RNA sequence: AAGCUCGUAUCAGUUUUAUGAGGUAAAGCGAAUGAUUAGAGGUUCCGGGGUCGAAAUGACCUUGACCUAUUCUCAAACUUUAAAUAUGUAAGAAGUCCUUGUUACUUAAUUGAACGUGGACAUUUGAAUGAAGAGCUUUUAGUGGGCCAUUUUUGGUAAGCA
RNA sequence: GAGAACAGAAAUCUCCAGUAGAACAAAAGGGUAAAAGCCCCCUUGAUUUUGAUUUUCAGUGUGAAUACAAACCAUGAAAGU
RNA sequence: GGUUGCGGCCAUAUCUACCAGAAAGCACCGUUUCCCGUCCGAUCAACUGUAGUUAAGCUGGUAAGAGCCUGACCGAGUAGUGUAGUGGGUGACCAUACGCGAAACUCAGGUGCUGCAAUCU
RNA sequence: GGGCGUGUGGCGUAGUCAGCGCGCUCCCUUGCAUGGGAGAGGUCUCCGGUUCGAUUCCGGACUCGUCCGCCA
């Protein structure tokens, strides 16, 4: 908040610093992360994470994200 | 048509004019105002490509100069005799019309005919007027 | 299973590129007019290449294309000059498969002195009975994904008749 | 890996029409056959569609409505046993027969017979059904030949001259008949006329049967079986001509059976679709199954 | 300088579209169009011979000549202070029927076969359209429809 | 300005209903074109740098490309989609239906096309609102430097700027 | 992408994938896949006679274009163009 | 209901990978004297329907399939926008009043229908 | 500040969508005079695009040499 806060004399205008209800970089919240998380139906990438949908073939949705159908 | 107009200021160096209705190229372009608020003037030197005088003439920019066709034709010759070169055309056509060069490059033409190569011919038309201008050697298909 | 699925020689090509046009490009269509029993034809240049020297359109290779059993004939001509021991990487993942030959007199025309000395490029392809599908005008379709030529089948096929071995490499 | 399609190239994608698709119709060709001067403004507008299958000869006079194509007449070359013509339901002269018969069908029903019997005595001379005067105007018919190839020599020429000789007025040209000489441009009648009535067929019964009979009992064995040899070809012909210019009435077959009657067995015998319920069994005991662990 | 050629401005109003380009169905070729008709005029731009300017596309005239492949339609363009009449020979891939004609044309069929009905009684017929009328009085019930309170909502960020 | 032909209509800077047409605002980029941030997994007969290697179409790292699944941000001269406001037509008597006359057009054909004869349907005659009269013609004046305000918008740092 | 002597990054041949990512004289934008693209065959409708219509618009001219009529032709099996 | 010929709308029809197909019809298939066309009877032309085969084409089915289509009070009455005020704000811009009203997203469902003629256990 | 021209082997340059000559370095031949043949030598100022291909066609950038920048 303090960095932000130093970094907004730089621009004109007029900014805010608001602390998001989301988990990082993600757009689910923190709750809605934390039950798809101890859930399988997450996989990490590089930085970012894929995640699990009820769409698609079986046999690529098994070969990824093995720990959700680990039930 | 045989010539065709252009605009003084669209005169630029090295290109064909008509001046005295004589086909000549140009050497040199010079344009000063004529008054402070006056259009500026062009002074064009040229010369005759045929026979090498140097003529000048003066006139607004915005005037309409007469500009010639120059072809240049590049031929083979096959004999010099009388002053009358015989060339030898691609498809094989031949010409006789053309008179010999007069000056020193009648005189190396004439004598590297005579002493034996094979002489590629670069002759120019101009406003019904024919002359032969340069000369080189095949390096190649001898 | 396997009524007609057995694999045959759709065609051998013959391909002869000398590379300027001329008294070459006539003996090697003489070379390969005797070879076939038939006339070849003679193939055009796409473009200009200053290294090759080639320009366009002066019918720089000459090829011709044999069918059936002549095509067979002449297939074994060159597999007796290969003697029948062709690389691995000959094949093609289609199932076709070519080699390149150097001189017609270990084809055995003999050798007169006018003529010169030219090599030959062999392509032969390969496909099963059904292939009308893909060529007819009328009701053109693709053919099926197990009635296709594959690498396997016609390495098979090759170590089965005229019987050869092939390379590892 | 290699054959692989995007989704990108999937969604923008655009499909040919099915025709198309199937390869069974030149829309281009379409365009200029079934197009109307407007002025006539509800004028149908014929065509002889004239169609080489495997074992068959298709002849169907056709029409073109927005709902679809409409038929006045077909025939068939499978029809031909009952005018006495059994073997060779594909050749040339086959074809002229079945356009023979399409003529006088189509004449028959429309009711203009007894006007415009055209060529009753056939010799190979090419001409058009002229109009009589101070009556009806002659059928006209235009040839949908289709993806066909245009041939000196092929037989839908051979079921166009049929139904010009059967006195349908189509517009033609001399220069794709059998016989057409190129460099003088003319027509030779007489080698139209040996191939109207057979000639290339026999010529060959002849000229194989004489030196090689082993191909002489693979082909032509029908020939044998029911002892037509190379000559009567020709009266059979000429017999088969009158018996289409007797009668061209179109007797159906009897069907064995009703259409639900074979409905019943063709729908036990398709296969169905699988409902949403099952489907979504399927896939649960698929889960259970390999992402069961085993 | 400014240019205003023929099509100028026209590339969006001439594309095809998305997914359908290519050749034309028949059904355009098949349509039979008489003098009096009433036809609404879009271009297709995979024919280039017969088109319309870009003033009259989505323009709708009235047919007063039949040719062997167009049809001349009658325009009223606004010039200046008045109209004026244009006629224009378009080819028929470029003209389909109005729909409305013949919704119109339905309603008079429907009306005669009720005035001819009713004539047989003389029940005040009332063949004349009415607008959208006031909605009369009706009673709700509450049975299984309690009413639920509604509140506003606080402010929230949503990010 | 002079009127003329008529007497409530072959009207309307309006709405409704029905039916068209459009590519702006918005939106989109794990959709095409183009721009663009970051890692991840792969490809080396198929890269470049180092280190180990006799060398090796050798090895190990690193860095570049290409592919695969993602991720961040954009477009006056990009786009699958796509408004609002404006915009074309229709809401009958010059209409609908029935019957049959003409033709040198057209059809295989009284088939159709166009214009018709005779007959039937009238004040809810075909949505709303208003009509202040409706339609038509001749002749001629002055004018042809404009400017301002809200909204959209271009050039410009901007302007009582263009 | 996968192959074939010289032959390799680029010479010619063969197969597979390929909604156009090519080409269509030129600027740009549209349009086009048994084509409007590439190759081949035949031709001169790039002809005659005057009208009507669209754009710019005063509903003048000029330029360009559209659909017909009356001939005479080209091409194709033909519809047609 | 299957199949063929000609279609209409032109992916609910396309694409990827498998599986099945009784009968009939298509199809592959056999042949080069004749018409015809090719470097090559491979395509095209012609002949036989004979020597064979459903392997392929074709049709149908399968896939928490890709795509495409339909619907939703799913997002969202959100974004945008017509009209109004001597409304707020230094401004940038923003609320309210009377109206119109998206797209992406999410979820659910579907995966050709049909005209004319012929023919089929 | 704006406009025009300019770069090719050392030099002169020419040019179709890199050539010679004179230089350089060798070799050979024959004076009075020579001449010939080989080579080494050029990213066509540079970078892109277009085009089968660009010195050539276009755009951008660099260098250098010019010509204007006036009335109040």
């Amino acid at each position: 908040v303090e960095g932000l806060r130093r970094a907004r004399y730089k621009f004109p205008g007029q900014q805010k610093i608001i602390l998001s209800k989301k988990w990082g970089f993600t757009n689910l919240d923190r709750p809605e992360y934390l039950k798809k998380r101890e859930a399988g139906e997450v996989k990490d990438d590089g930085a970012f994470v894929k995640f699990l949908s009820k769409k698609g073939s079986l046999e690529n949705n098994i070969r990824e994200f093995p720990e959700y159908f680990a039930a | 048509s045989a010539t065709y107009p252009m605009q003084c200021s669209a005169l630029r160096k090295n290109g064909f004019v008509v001046i005295k209705s004589r086909p000549c190229k140009i050497v040199d372009m010079s344009t000063s105002k004529t008054g402070k608020h006056g259009h500026a003037k062009v002074h064009l030197v040229a010369i005759d490509i045929f026979t090498g005088k140097k003529l000048e003439d003066l006139s607004p920019s915005t005037h309409n100069m007469e500009v010639p066709v120059v072809k240049r034709n590049e031929y083979q010759l096959l004999d010099i005799d009388d002053g009358f070169l015989s060339l030898m055309n691609m498809d094989g056509d031949t010409k006789d019309d053309v008179k010999a060069p007069e000056g020193e490059l009648g005189d190396s033409l004439q004598t590297a005919f005579d002493e034996g190569k094979d002489l590629m011919v670069t002759i120019i038309s101009a406003m019904g007027e024919e002359a032969a201008i340069s000369f080189k050697e095949a390096a190649r298909t001898d | 299973q396997n009524p007609m699925r057995d694999l045959k020689i759709e065609k051998l090509v013959l391909n002869i590129s000398v590379g300027e046009s001329g008294d070459r490009l006539t003996r090697a269509s003489k070379v390969l007019e005797q070879l076939s029993g038939q006339t070849p034809v003679q193939s055009k240049a796409r473009y200009t290449v200053r290294t090759f020297g080639i320009r366009r359109n002066e019918k720089i290779a000459v090829h011709v294309t044999v069918r059936g059993p002549k095509a067979e004939e002449i297939l074994e001509r060159g597999l007796k000059v290969k003697e029948y021991q062709l690389r691995d990487r000959n094949f093609s993942a289609t199932g076709n498969f070519g080699f390149g030959i150097d001189e017609h007199i270990d084809l055995g025309i003999k050798y007169d002195p006018s003529i010169g000395i030219f090599g030959m490029d062999f392509y032969v392809v390969m496909n099963r009975p059904g292939a009308r599908v893909t060529r007819r005008k009328r009701c053109k379709g693709t053919v099926g994904n197990s009635h296709k030529t594959t690498k396997e089948d016609t390495v098979s096929w090759f170590k089965q008749k005229y019987d050869a071995d092939v390379l590892d490499k | 890996q290699k054959d692989a399609k995007s989704s990108a190239y999937s969604s923008r994608f655009q499909t040919p029409f099915r025709r198309r698709r199937e390869g069974k119709t030149d829309y281009y060709q379409r365009k200029r056959l079934v197009t109307q001067h407007k002025a006539k403004y509800n004028t149908p507008k014929y065509r002889l569609v004239v169609r080489f299958t495997n074992k068959d000869i298709i002849c169907q006079i056709i029409s073109s409505t927005i709902t679809g194509d409409v038929v006045l007449a077909a025939a068939y070359s499978h029809e031909l046993p009952r005018y006495g013509i059994t073997h060779g339901l594909t050749n040339w002269a086959a074809a002229y027969a079945t356009g023979l018969l399409i003529a006088r069908r189509t004449l028959q029903k429309l009711g203009l017979d007894e006007t415009y019997k055209g060529v009753e005595e056939v010799e190979g001379e090419y001409e058009l059904t002229e109009a009589v005067e101070d009556g009806p105007r002659p059928f006209k018919v235009f040839l949908d030949i289709g993806l066909q190839r245009t041939t000196t020599g092929a037989r839908v020429f051979g079921a166009l001259k049929g139904a010009s000789d059967g006195g349908l007025y189509v517009p033609h040209s001399e220069n794709r008949f059998p016989g057409w000489d190129f460099e003088t441009e003319e027509i030779d009648p007489e080698l139209l006329r040996s191939y109207i009535f057979g000639g290339h067929v026999s010529q060959y019964m002849e000229e194989l049967a004489d030196d090689d009979e082993e191909r002489f009992s693979e082909l032509f064995k029908g020939y044998l079986a029911d002892d037509i040899d190379a000559d009567s070809l020709e009266d059979i012909y000429t017999s088969a001509h009158e018996a289409i210019r007797a009668d061209p009435a179109f007797k159906p077959t009897e069907k064995k059976f009703t259409k639900e009657q074979y409905a019943a067995e063709s729908k036990k015998y398709r296969q169905t679709k699988l409902s949403k319920e099952e489907r979504a069994a399927r896939v649960a005991a698929k889960i259970a199954a390999l992402a069961g662990q085993q | 300088g400014k240019s205003h050629g023929y099509r100028s401005r026209t590339r969006y109003m001439f594309q095809r579209d998305f997914r359908k380009h290519g050749a034309v169905h028949l059904s355009t070729y098949l349509k039979v169009y008489k003098v009096g008709d009433i036809v609404d005029i879009k271009a297709n731009g995979s024919i280039q011979k017969g088109m319309p300017h870009k003033f009259y596309q989505g323009k709708t005239g009235v047919v007063y000549n039949v040719t062997k492949s167009s049809v001349g339609v009658i325009i009223n363009k606004m010039v200046g202070n008045r109209y004026l009449e244009k006629r224009l020979n378009l080819r028929v891939e470029h003209i389909k029927h109005s729909k409305c004609r013949q919704e119109f044309l339905e309603r008079v069929k429907a009306n005669a076969a009720k005035r001819a009905e009713a004539k047989a009684q003389g029940v005040a017929v009332q063949l004349k359209r009415q607008p959208a009328q006031p909605r009369e009085s009706r009673i709700v019930s509450t049975e299984g429809n309690v009413p639920q309170t509604l509140a506003p909502v606080p402010y929230e960020t949503f990010i």
